[PDB]
Order: C-alpha cells, then sequence, then structure tokens
C-alpha cells in the first residue's frame, strides 16, 4: 500500500522529489540530487553515529 | 492613629465618597488655608479629617456650602475692583 | 463659546487607516539618508535617521552648529543648519517620512489572516501575492470587451489580448496594479448589487456569504477609511531617541534593530529612484521594487516574508510589529508590570507584639523610602537650611533626623504585599512601626492571607504618596478594614497554629489536676489561683461568671451564675468582651471553634471589638502556649503494639490468595484485585489502630482506680487542635504509610509496611521518591494552572462594576438546601446568607410576612427564617439583574470584608474572579481541569441528548450511522424529527412520553443543550452546582454569587431570531438588544420588537469581543486586533477599567467612580 | 510556483535570458552605434544647436 501511495516510478524520480523535499521551490537537477541525498546519511564528512 | 475607619463608614455611606471627602477636607488642612474642627493630637491632616467625619461635623455637603460661601466672601472683597473694569465697555 | 484647539484633558480615542498627506502632517522632514552619525564629531549626518534639522537638537536649548547656544532664543530656526533651539526631549517626539518610488502593500493588510486588502476587492490571497510580485497581470476595470474585472492573465495572454483590444481595455501589474483595483472600486454600486443579489436568489450559501460581505462593505465605508491607504505612497519614520544610537562603556555604540530596518528601506527607495532616472531594464527595476517591497514589510512587522538578520547577529532584528507586541505572550508593560519609585522588598519576620493594624519596618528602609518627604519635614521645621543641607544631613544620618522621621512616619500607612498574589488580600496597608534590623516584621494573623511562610520569603514594600492614597489605604487597604475572606464572609483573620494550640491547651480538662473540684468568685482570682502554682491549668472547677446578652433592644442584659466550667477557660473568660455567651469558651477550643467565637463576636459587636478581641486572643495564644512547654520528641509518637499482628494477618492473606493463583481457582487480575484490598484493608486497620491509641490511651486515677480520656500527649494535641498535622500525616508518622503506585497508575501490590518512625530500606524510599517528584511537579503545574485561570476570569470580567443602585426586578433564582443524596451537603441558610429576598415569604399560616419584600437577610434574617420551618427562598442574583453594562448593588449581595451592603462603584467582576482564582491552588472526569472545561462551556467527549420537544416520541427509519428518532407533540406539528445514532445504547423509552429535557441517553451534557432546552435559570445553576460540587469536594468555601457573576459574563452574547431592527443571526449584546427591544415595545414602531436567543460563550471566547480595542489588544494577538479595529475606524470611549489603566488614568471604578460618572454624564449631553 | 523570497523570482525571471553569442555582442553594439549616431546627426541638423555652441 506503501507503493500504492507513491508518486514516483524510478530512482532518479525519488531523488527528484526528495532533493525538492529538501530544498524546495528551486528547480531540481540530476547531480544536485544525488549529491545531496549521497551526502546526508552516505558520506564520511556530513555524517556519523560514530 | 484610626484604627479602624468604620464609624466614618457610617457617617457617610459609600466608603469610596469617604475617601473622597476625607481627601478634600484633609487637603483643606493640608495646603493651608483652614484650620482643624477637632484637637490635633499630632494626627496628620489624613486622620484628622477622619475624626472630623466621624464627629458629623464634616460631610460633602458641609464642604460645598462652605465653599460656595466663600465664593461670595471673595466676590464681595473684589466688588469694588472688577466693577472698575467697566472699561470694558 | 469657542470650544478648543490646543491641548485639554482629552476623551476616548481613535483609529483608522492613515492618509499620504496625514502621515506628511506628522513627517517635519524627509529622511533622504541611510546616514546616521558623522563618525567623528558624532552630530547627526543632516536629512538622515538620526537628525537635527527634522527632528531636534542634540543637546538642551542648543543649535547643532554652535551658533545659538543660549537659552533666550528659542522659537529661532537657525539660519545655518535650520534646528529650533528646544528642549532635546523633541527629538523623542517628531515623526519623519520617506517618499517610496513604487507604491507598496502594507503588510499589515496583506497578511492579516482575513486578508484585508483581499477581501474588501473579493480578491484572493495567493493572487494578490501573484501580482505583487509580477508573477502575473491583473485587469482594471476591464470595461466591455472579453474579460472579469478582477480576472488575471499571464505575459502571453496579456498580449494576445492587447492585441485584440488596444483599449476599453485595462491590465496593470505589481503594486500600483493593487492600488490602481482599490482606487478604481466603488463601494456604494457593489452594495446595491449586492443587496438585490441578497433579494433574488435562494440558498443558504448563496446569502451566507452576500449579507457577511455587504456588511463589511458598508462598515468599511461607514468607517472614512479609503482602500488606497492599504497601499503606502508615503512611510512615516519613528522619533530617533526611540530607536537611540547612544553610546556605551569602551567607547562601543548600541543602537536599535529599527535602524538596520528603516536604512534598507531607504537604500532600496534611493536606489530604485535612480534605477528609474538611469533607465534600467524592466527585469531589474521590477528586482528592485519587489525588495523594496521587502525591506518595507520587514521593517512593519518582520516574519511574514524572509525573517530578515540584523548585521554581523543571527538572531533576527525587532521591527515595529514586534516593538507594539512585546513579549512573555500578551503583555504591554502595563501588563507584565512596571518599575516603580518609592518602593522597596526584604526577608520577613515575625513581630508578635505587633498589633494587628501595624508592622515593623526597617529603620534604613523608613530613611530611603520616605527620603523626600524627610528633606521637606527637615527644612518645614527649620533644622536645614535648604534642601541641599537636608541631603547632606540625612546622607550624615544627624541624631536629629530620626525623630523627623518618627513624625512623618506616624499617620502614614504603607502597602505591604507578597509575591503570588492572587486575591486582593495579597496587598494590605499597615502602620510602619521603626525597628531596629534590615527585616520587615508582619503581624502573625496575616500570615494566612498572604500565605506567607517564615521560610525566607520576602515582601515588598511601597509607600502611597498622595493623599488620596494615604486615605485609600487607611480606608480600604487597610489590614483591619478587612477582616472578613470577600469569597466568602468567613474571618481571614482566624488564629492559625501556636495560638491556638495555646488557646486549645488552656481550654482543656484532664481527670485530676490541682484545685479539682473547688469554687472561685470569678475569673480574676481563678487565674491567681493558676499564677501562684495552687491550681492547675486544666482541672474541673465551678466557678461564678458573670455574662451579657445584648438580646434587649441595642442593649446589654446582664446575668451571673456559677458554671462548671475548668480554670483554663475561666482564665480566658477575661477577655472575651461583652455580649458574648460563656457558652463559647466553656469548650475544648479548636480551630474551628476558635474560629467561630472570632465570627459571632463580630456579627454581635461589631468591628472594632473582634479586631482588638483577635489582637487579644492571638497574645495570650501564644503566652499560654509558651508557658504550656509543648515539644516533640521521638517517643512522642506512638506504634500500635498489634500492628506486627496485622500485618502478619493481612500478609497471610496474600499468600492464601497466592496459593490460589498458583493452583488456579482465580485468575491474574482477580488475584490482584484481592491482594490489594487485603493490603489496603491492613492499613485501614493499622491506621485504626493507632488511632484509638494515640487517641484515649491516658489512663489516669481520680480518687478510685482507673478512669480514662483523650490523650494529652503533645503530637495529638497538635494533630486535634487543628494547629498542625492531620490524621494522614500522624498515620504516616507511626502507622504503616499507604501503597504507593508506578507513574502508569498501576498501584503496587507491596505497600510500604514500615513507617517514618521506624526506617524505610533503600527500595522502599525509592518508591517513595517518585511520589515526592510527582507532587512537587503537580503541584507547581497547579500553582501556573491556577493563574492562568484566574487571568482568563478577570479577562472576561473585569470592567462588570456595580453601577445601578437597584435595577429593581422581581426576578432571581430559587435558593433551596443542596441535599444530595444523602443529608444536607450544604445548608439553605449558607446559600441564602447576605442575599437580597426577591419577594416576601411566608409562615406555614400566611398574611403574614417574616422577611418584606427585598431585604439582606443577615444572620438574624436567616436565623428567623431557621425557626419557621421555611426550605424554599427565591433570591435575586448577578445573572438575572436587569441592569445593562453592569449589576446593582441591590441585586449583588452584601458581601465584602464588610457585613453591609455591596457599595455603589466596587468592582465586583475582578473580585469574582480572584475569589475563584486564588483557592485553586487547593483543587486537585473532576478536578481544576474539570473546572476550567465547566468555565470553557466545552461540549464534553460522550454527552448525552436531550429531548427536543416534549411528548410521545418513537424511532424511524434505519442504520444509515443514525437511526432517527421521531417525537410527536399532542397539539403542535410533529416534524421535528433527530438522527441519532444508534450505535449508542438510548434510555428514552420507545413508547413513552419524554418532557424537552429528558434523558434520551447517558452520560454528560453541553450547557448549550441546558442552555437552550432547559433554560438560563437552568444552565447557571447547572454550572455553578458543579463547580461547587468540585471546590466543596476539596472542603473550598466559594460564595454562589462570583460564580453567578462569571456566568452572567458568560451568556453576554445572544443571537437573533425575529426582526424589525437589525440582522437575523447576529450574535449580539443581550444589553444592547434588551434595552433595545425595550425601547422598541413602545413609541418607535409600535412594536417592532425582535426575539432572540440566549447565547452560552466559553470564558476564553467572551472575552474576545471587548467594545474598547485598546483593552483587547492587550490580553489578545495585538497585531490582529490594531489591524481589525483600524479598518472599521473604531472609535475607542474607554469606559472600562483594563484601557484606563493602560491609558493612565483614574479606573472607572472605586474612588474613581466618582470621577468617571461625573465626566460619564456630561458626555453626550449639554 | 513561487516560493516567494524574491531572490529566486529574480533568479527565475533573468534565467529565461539566453546568453549571448560572440557575434551577437557586436550586433547589438552596432546598433547602438547607429542609434546614437543618428541622434548625434539629427542635433548637427538643429540651427540653434550651433548658433547655442
Ligand atoms: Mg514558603
Ligand atoms: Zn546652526
Ligand atoms: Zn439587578
Amino acid at each position: 500500500e506503501t507503493l500504492r501511495v507513491d508518486p514516483t516510478n524510478d530512482r532518479l524520480s525519488a531523488l527528484v522529489e526528495i532533493y525538492r523535499m529538501m530544498r524546495p521551490g528551486e528547480p531540481p537537477t540530476r547531480e544536485a540530487a544525488e549529491s545531496l541525498f549521497e551526502n546526508l546519511f552516505f558520506s564520511e564528512d556530513r555524517y556519523d553515529l560514530s | 492613629a484610626r484604627v479602624t475607619v468604620q464609624d466614618a463608614v457610617e457617617k457617610i455611606g459609600n466608603r469610596f465618597d469617604l475617601v473622597l471627602v476625607a481627601a478634600r477636607r484633609a487637603r483643606q488642612m493640608q495646603v493651608g488655608g483652614k484650620d482643624p474642627l477637632v484637637p490635633e493630637e499630632n494626627d496628620k491632616t489624613t486622620v484628622i479629617a477622619l475624626r472630623e467625619i466621624e464627629e458629623g461635623l464634616i460631610n460633602n455637603q458641609i464642604l460645598d456650602v462652605r465653599e460656595r460661601q466663600e465664593q461670595q466672601e471673595q466676590e464681595a472683597a473684589e466688588l469694588q475692583a472688577v466693577t472698575a473694569i467697566a472699561e470694558g465697555r | 463659546l469657542k470650544a478648543q484647539t490646543k491641548t485639554e484633558e482629552f476623551d476616548a480615542i481613535k483609529i483608522a487607516l492613515a492618509s499620504p498627506d496625514m502621515i506628511r502632517s506628522w513627517s517635519f522632514g524627509e529622511v533622504k539618508k541611510p546616514e546616521t552619525i558623522n563618525y567623528r564629531t558624532f552630530k547627526p549626518e543632516r536629512d538622515g535617521l538620526f537628525c537635527a534639522r527634522i527632528f531636534g537638537p542634540v543637546k538642551d536649548y542648543e543649535c547643532l552648529c554652535g551658533k545659538y547656544k543660549r537659552l533666550k532664543h528659542r522659537g529661532v530656526i537657525c539660519e545655518k543648519c535650520g534646528v529650533e533651539v528646544t528642549q532635546t526631549k523633541v527629538r523623542r517626539e517628531r515623526m519623519g517620512h520617506i517618499e517610496l518610488a513604487s507604491p507598496t502593500a502594507h503588510i499589515w493588510f496583506l497578511k492579516s489572516l482575513p486578508s484585508r486588502i483581499g477581501l474588501l476587492l473579493d480578491m484572493p490571497l495567493r493572487d494578490i501575492e501573484r501580482v505583487l510580485y509580477f508573477e502575473s497581470y491583473v485587469v482594471i476595470e476591464g470595461g466591455m470587451t472579453n474579460l472579469e474585472r478582477q480576472q488575471i492573465l499571464t505575459e502571453e495572454q496579456y498580449l494576445d489580448a492587447l492585441e485584440e483590444f488596444g483599449d476599453e481595455f485595462d491590465a496593470k501589474m505589481g503594486a500600483e496594479a493593487i492600488q490602481a483595483l482599490l482606487k478604481s472600486m466603488d463601494l456604494e454600486q457593489e452594495c446595491e448589487q449586492l443587496r438585490e443579489e441578497l433579494n433574488e436568489t435562494n440558498s443558504e450559501t448563496k446569502r451566507k456569504k452576500l449579507t457577511k460581505r455587504i456588511k463589511l462593505l458598508e462598515a468599511f465605508v461607514q468607517s472614512g477609511n479609503k482602500p488606497e491607504w492599504m497601499i503606502l505612497t508615503v512611510l512615516p519614520v519613528l522619533p530617533p531617541d526611540l530607536r537611540p544610537l547612544v553610546p556605551l562603556d569602551g567607547g562601543r555604540f548600541a543602537t536599535s534593530d529599527l535602524n538596520d530596518l528603516y536604512r534598507r528601506v531607504i537604500n532600496r527607495n534611493n536606489r530604485l529612484k535612480r534605477l528609474l532616472d538611469l533607465a534600467a531594464p524592466d527585469i531589474i527595476v521590477r528586482n528592485e521594487k519587489r525588495m523594496l517591497q521587502e525591506a518595507v514589510d520587514a521593517l512593519l512587522d518582520n516574519g511574514r516574508r524572509g525573517r530578515a538578520i540584523t548585521g554581523s547577529n543571527k538572531r533576527p532584528l525587532k521591527s515595529l510589529a514586534d516593538m507594539i507586541k512585546g513579549k512573555q505572550g500578551r503583555f504591554r508593560q502595563n501588563l507584565l508590570g512596571k518599575r516603580v519609585d518609592y518602593s522597596g522588598r526584604s526577608v520577613i519576620t515575625v513581630g508578635p507584639y505587633l498589633r494587628l493594624h501595624q508592622c515593623g519596618l526597617p529603620k534604613k528602609m523608613a530613611l530611603e523610602l520616605f527620603k523626600p518627604f524627610i528633606y521637606g519635614k527637615l527644612e518645614l521645621r527649620g533644622l536645614a537650611t535648604t534642601i541641599k543641607a537636608a541631603k547632606k544631613m540625612v546622607e550624615r544620618e544627624e541624631a536629629v533626623v530620626w525623630d523627623i522621621l518618627d513624625e512623618v512616619i506616624r499617620e502614614h500607612p504603607v502597602l505591604l504585599n507578597r509575591a503570588p498574589t492572587l486575591h486582593r488580600l495579597g496587598i494590605q496597608a499597615f502602620e510602619p512601626v521603626l525597628i531596629e534590623g534590615k527585616a520587615i516584621q508582619l503581624h502573625p494573623l496575616v500570615c494566612a492571607a498572604y500565605n506567607a511562610d517564615f521560610d525566607g520569603d520576602q515582601m515588598a514594600v511601597h509607600v502611597p504618596l498622595t493623599l488620596e492614597a494615604q486615605l485609600e489605604a487607611r480606608a480600604l487597604m487597610m489590614s483591619t478594614n478587612n477582616i472578613l475572606s470577600p469569597a466568602n464572609g468567613e474571618p481571614i483573620i482566624v488564629p492559625s497554629q501556636d495560638v491556638v494550640l495555646g488557646l486549645y491547651y488552656m481550654t482543656r480538662d484532664c481527670v485530676n489536676a490541682k484545685g479539682e473540684g473547688m469554687v472561685l468568685t470569678g475569673p480574676k482570682e481563678a487565674e491567681r489561683l493558676y499564677r501562684s502554682g495552687l491550681a492547675s491549668l486544666h482541672a474541673r472547677v465551678k466557678v461564678r461568671i458573670t455574662e451579657y446578652e445584648k438580646d434587649a433592644n441595642g442593649e446589654l442584659v446582664a446575668k451571673t451564675s456559677l458554671k462548671d466550667t475548668t480554670v483554663g477557660r475561666a482564665i480566658l473568660w477575661m477577655i472575651v468582651p461583652k455580649g458574648l455567651p460563656y457558652s463559647i469558651v466553656n469548650q475544648a477550643l479548636g480551630k474551628k471553634a476558635i474560629s467561630k467565637m472570632l465570627n459571632t463576636c463580630y456579627r454581635i459587636l461589631g468591628l472594632k471589638p473582634t479586631v482588638i478581641f483577635a489582637d487579644q486572643i492571638m497574645y495570650t495564644g501564644f503566652a499560654y502556649a509558651a508557658r504550656s512547654g509543648a515539644s516533640v520528641g521521638i517517643d512522642d509518637m506512638v506504634i500500635p503494639e498489634k500492628k506486627h499482628e496485622i500485618i502478619s494477618e493481612a500478609e497471610a492473606e496474600v499468600a492464601e490468595i497466592q496459593e490460589q493463583f498458583q493452583s488456579g481457582l482465580v485468575t491474574a487480575g482477580e488475584r490482584y484485585n484481592k491482594v490489594i484490598d487485603i493490603w489496603a484493608a491492613a492499613n485501614d486497620r493499622v491506621s485504626k489502630a493507632m488511632m484509638d491509641n494515640l487517641q484515649t490511651e491516658t489512663v489516669i486515677n481520680r480518687d478510685g482506680q482507673e478512669e480514662k480520656q483523650v490523650s494529652f500527649n503533645s503530637i495529638y494535641m497538635m494533630a486535634d487542635s487543628g494547629a498542625r498535622g492531620s490524621a494522614a500525616q500522624i498515620r504516616q508518622l507511626a502507622g504503616m504509610r499507604g501503597l504507593m503506585a508506578k507513574p502508569d497508575g498501576s498501584i503496587i501490590e507491596t505497600p510500604i509496611t514500615a513507617n517514618f518512625r521506624e526506617g524505610l530500606n533503600v527500595l522502599q524510599y525509592f518508591i517513595s521518591t517518585h511520589g515526592a517528584r510527582k507532587g512537587l511537579a503537580d503541584t507547581a503545574l497547579k500553582t501556573a494552572n491556577s493563574g492562568y485561570l484566574t487571568r482568563r476570569l478577570v479577562d472576561v470580567a473585569q470592567d462588570l462594576v456595580v453601577t445601578e443602585d437597584d435595577c429593581g426586578t422581581h426576578e432571581g433564582i430559587m435558593m433551596t438546601p443542596v441535599i444530595e443524596g444523602g443529608d444536607v451537603k450544604e445548608p439553605l441558610r449558607d446559600r441564602v446568607l447576605g442575599r437580597v429576598t426577591a419577594e416576601d415569604v411566608l409562615k406555614p399560616g400566611t398574611a403574614d410576612i417574616l422577611v418584606p419584600r427585598n431585604t439582606l437577610l443577615h444572620e438574624q434574617w436567616c436565623d428567623l427564617l431557621e425557626e419557621n420551618s421555611v426550605d424554599a427562598v427565591k433570591v435575586r442574583s448577578v445573572v438575572s439583574c436587569d441592569t445593562d453594562f453592569g449589576v446593582c448593588a441591590h441585586c449583588y449581595g452584601r458581601d465584602l470584608a464588610r457585613g453591609h451592603i455591596i457599595n455603589k462603584g466596587e468592582a465586583i467582576g475582578v473580585i469574582a474572579a480572584q475569589s475563584i482564582g486564588e483557592p485553586g491552588t487547593q483543587l486537585t472526569t473532576g478536578g481544576l481541569p474539570r473546572v476550567a472545561d465547566l468555565f470553557e462551556a466545552r461540549r464534553p467527549k460522550e454527552p448525552a441528548i436531550l429531548a427536543e420537544i416534549s411528548g410521545i416520541v418513537s424511532f424511524g427509519k434505519e442504520t444509515k450511522g443514525k437511526r432517527r428518532l421521531v417525537i410527536t407533540p399532542v397539539d403542535g406539528s410533529d416534524p421535528y424529527e433527530e438522527m441519532i445514532p444508534k450505535w449508542r445504547q438510548l434510555n428514552v423509552f420507545e413508547g413513552e412520553r419524554v418532557e424537552r429535557g429528558d434523558v434520551i441517553s447517558d452520560g454528560p451534557e453541553a450547557p448549550h443543550d441546558i442552555l437552550r432546552l432547559r433554560g438560563v435559570h437552568a444552565v447557571t445553576r447547572y454550572i455553578v452546582n458543579e463547580v461547587q460540587d468540585v471546590y466543596r469536594l476539596q472542603g473550598v468555601k466559594i460564595n454562589d454569587k462570583h460564580i453567578e457573576v462569571i456566568v452572567r459574563q458568560m451568556l453576554r452574547k445572544a443571537t437573533i431570531v425575529n426582526a424589525g431592527s437589525s440582522d437575523f443571526l447576529e450574535g449580539e449584546q443581550v444589553e444592547y438588544s434588551r434595552v433595545k427591544i425595550a425601547n422598541r415595545e413602545l413609541e418607535a414602531n409600535g412594536k417592532v420588537g425582535a426575539t432572540y436567543s440566549r447565547d452560552l460563550l466559553g470564558i476564553t471566547k467572551a472575552s474576545l469581543a471587548t467594545e474598547s480595542f485598546i483593552s483587547a489588544a492587550s490580553f489578545q494577538e495585538t497585531t490582529r486586533v490594531l489591524t481589525e479595529a483600524a479598518v472599521a475606524g473604531k472609535r475607542d470611549e474607554l469606559r472600562g477599567l483594563k484601557e484606563n489603566v493602560i491609558v493612565g488614568r483614574l479606573i472607572p471604578a472605586g474612588t474613581g467612580y466618582a470621577y468617571h460618572q461625573d465626566r460619564m454624564r456630561r458626555r453626550a449631553a449639554g | 510556483g513561487r516560493t516567494t523570497d524574491p531572490v529566486r523570482m529574480y533568479m527565475r525571471e533573468m534565467g529565461t535570458v539566453e546568453l549571448l553569442t560572440r557575434e551577437g555582442e557586436i550586433d547589438i553594439a552596432k546598433r547602438i552605434e547607429d542609434g546614437i549616431n543618428q541622434v548625434q546627426c539629427s542635433v548637427a541638423e538643429y540651427p540653434e544647436a550651433i548658433t547655442y555652441l
């Protein structure tokens, strides 16, 4: 059902919705969505649970 | 010292108008226009006025009357002075 | 006569929108530059936010350039740089302006929740904002072509439409657009058309909105406001000293945030003028216009767009809206508080030597406080040459000044106040007594009123200055003048702890003591017998006494007799004044009895005797308690010998039920209940063991072998007298303490077996800790809830004041004893006491009027009613009062610290709110939140429903989520049918008749229903009875009066049904309405008089409506109130308390009631 | 569509305009020369413009 409410289809689309979620109103870019999403929880720089 | 004001409140009903009247009379004493109607115990004008209320010799009626008289008492003096202002014509 | 032009003592106030020309009228110059000060010579750069020319001279009576320095040249405008030399204070006054390049929306009227520009134009907000940002084009005065007047177009669309129609069509964009829209708008024509459209089409949806909007429009027209003024052509600049640049230590400067904002605005403005003169491309000048809009918005009210930040500092900058609003919720500096001269404070101590009319005031404190009086009194007697020398003297603290201070102190009262001020007794006036020390001494009997412990609480002193303040403090706020709680006629001066242990120890009797059985002439030789050590304080003895009864006519009868009493009672009798019978002192004298002594004394002898009586009671209580040698040891707390056995047996029960759970005879939960019950029973048994043993165990011999009486043990005497301690706490000391409960509220089945006299071990203490922390938390929270509640209360009441004398209506509520379910949860006598009778009442036989129509029922009248069997009295109330915009004193009641009828002009709403509020700390659906729910008139979660109309009912249709109920009135039409969800179990009988307001289901019911289907008396009775249930369950005494005035404020507004003057469905004042239909019943239309329907508004809701807007701007959301008032051009006449408090003149109540009245009649007259 | 925050309604509004080719700059500049020289010549054809000087 979670999928039944999912507006997206493919990776790039989801990344678009996420990038437009975090930084709304400004035009989304591929490199932008990728960079943001990779930099949120996956970067050694911006993320640590230690 | 007046420990309770209840008797003065008996003499004039309102108890707010008591504060007002007593204040008026109190100023009649404090600014030196007049003198007490009852022996001063070293009681300040504040309490003297209230004692004057308790004795029933001071209230709104009496004060208004007295003032109304004094108006004409000044009119009596200034009569000849102000009637001399006929230069107005 | 020439009325006037220049300064008078003003009345009312007016608020409205501001014309550009008006803004110019205020402006004494246009600030053209962002510059502030020159940066070396700190002089103001001319025409800048800080300016000498526009605003004023930097220093007093001195030109900026320095040419004219003399106090002579004044009205002179300097030739070099024009500055009229005048006090620097005028730089705190004179306004300024800025002429903006492009028009600008005033953010208050754009972003106020009901957007003013938006609903005036019937244009949606998002559209308007889309227009202001140059994100689209909007039509103005479309003429007849293709297009609506308010229609919005895009770039390409505007181009196409323009190509089609060159003229006879118009479209703009940006601020100029909206301004052009507002200017073009003709309100009157819209009025006509909307009246017509209202008339033609029948739909609820259509004519609701139609009528709302037409009313809005015509109100705006009547205001005098022209819509254009919502768009700012000119922007006023605030006076420099109200946003100062003033220097600090280290040579650093500090300035208000309004300077950054104003600076930004001026900058972008000038840059826009520049960009216009440079013929810039559209994309640029548009950006600049937008930025200017943002800057202006940020200046006026910041945070409705971007929340701009101040230079180099992250924290957002405070705007003018934030200047007005303040902080700490809604506080306008007359609200949160204001610092005050001639004041002080310090730690407080006892001072039992004091009479109740005085207080110890520290020497130094008195000197500093009365310093100006001292200066004047010093040179009046001629001890000091001049005021300077006087200062030198009091600073030197020369010997002679102390006497002068004793002079200025004598008849001059001082105001004493404590930290949590709730009821009016939180501040009391005292006669100062000079004391060596830094501590304030406060009379013990007053400690109850302040709720002041001695554990380091502080009190603040305020010196009444003006004569009127001295006399107010002495005749009103004076301690001796309030002996009785305004909430209920019972004395607040009741002896507290040590004193009552004294009087209790005094009159009490042991079985055998020195002087047992002998006889004495009178109290004198009784006391003489005691002090000589011959006779014991407590011994059964016959002594002759002379008592009095005033029961003759105004006259004291004398009677003498041999009374069977004790030595102590005989001694104490010496104090009791005059007409009181010896019966009052011949008892054991507990706290309650020792209080009723005072009460009776007051209701018999009058004020003064009661005062001095209480004084003597305090003195003797302290002295004899001191003599008594009462103490507390570890052996004073006696544990039951049978305790361990009870523990053991009750511990056997748990292993019984445990064995049953092991064998499975009983379920786990049932087991749980069983064990919990056996342990609870155990605690009850131990408590009722230690209570018997502690209470009666004194076993003592008189001439025989044995006799037993009530114990003389210290802790018992303390708990019994009412001095301190209670059965619960004593139970915690000797007997085991309770059963605790986890934060969940699941009560632990292994209670604390040990007590405080014994030790508690680790676990027991840990478990007790939660109870402690939750206790402190809950109490400290209920303080806040109390405060909030009182606040809502005075907000809803306030301006209600006794105004007229007697409205003279027979109307009132039926007063019966509360009679709940058992016997008499509260008598009739308390409920009807001090209350005026609505009409004459009867004996069982008649044409005999005991109480004659309207008469204050005092103690004698109530006792006369009590002699006869009368169960019922109809009583006038504040809720039923015919008087509009206030209560008549004849309706209210007598209640006050004085037994006489309520004075004309006392503000009752406030004291009612306070009276309800103060005990609120002592309240535990039920509870204080229940009280709040009641006063908020909140529809409960699972409410019942009452029969809409009387007559036989039955069930209809089916199961759609509602199974419909059909009611059938006898004579009248049936059609009333209500949809009752059938999934709720019903009550009402399908075959039986049900009266209107019967139970068609179960559960609590919303008081809206009680008001509509039962009616006003029924609803006020429901509220008062339920809230009084809550309070009285906690042992709180509150007279029905205060609750009834709050109730009156709740129902103040009502909705009309019929017509002939004003609109149909409007909620409005029943004062206004009733005074209008009473006026309409004759003259006017012969009778056109409308029918209304009484409405119930919650206290927080009813507080919303206030005539005065200044008042509303205090406790409500300020930003909205100011706008909403400004559009209507609302004119605030003051007339209330809060408003006059804000504006800083005399309160239209109390002493000021003579002023405001005399002025009120002068108004609207010749 | 519009997040407000005027930085955006600018950034997007200017971002529509297309970047000039290296030749377009010279086309436009030539147009500039054309216009100006037209007003200069129009000034030279006025007698009072001479006499005044
Ligand atoms: Mg304390
Ligand atoms: Zn000058
Ligand atoms: Zn009334």
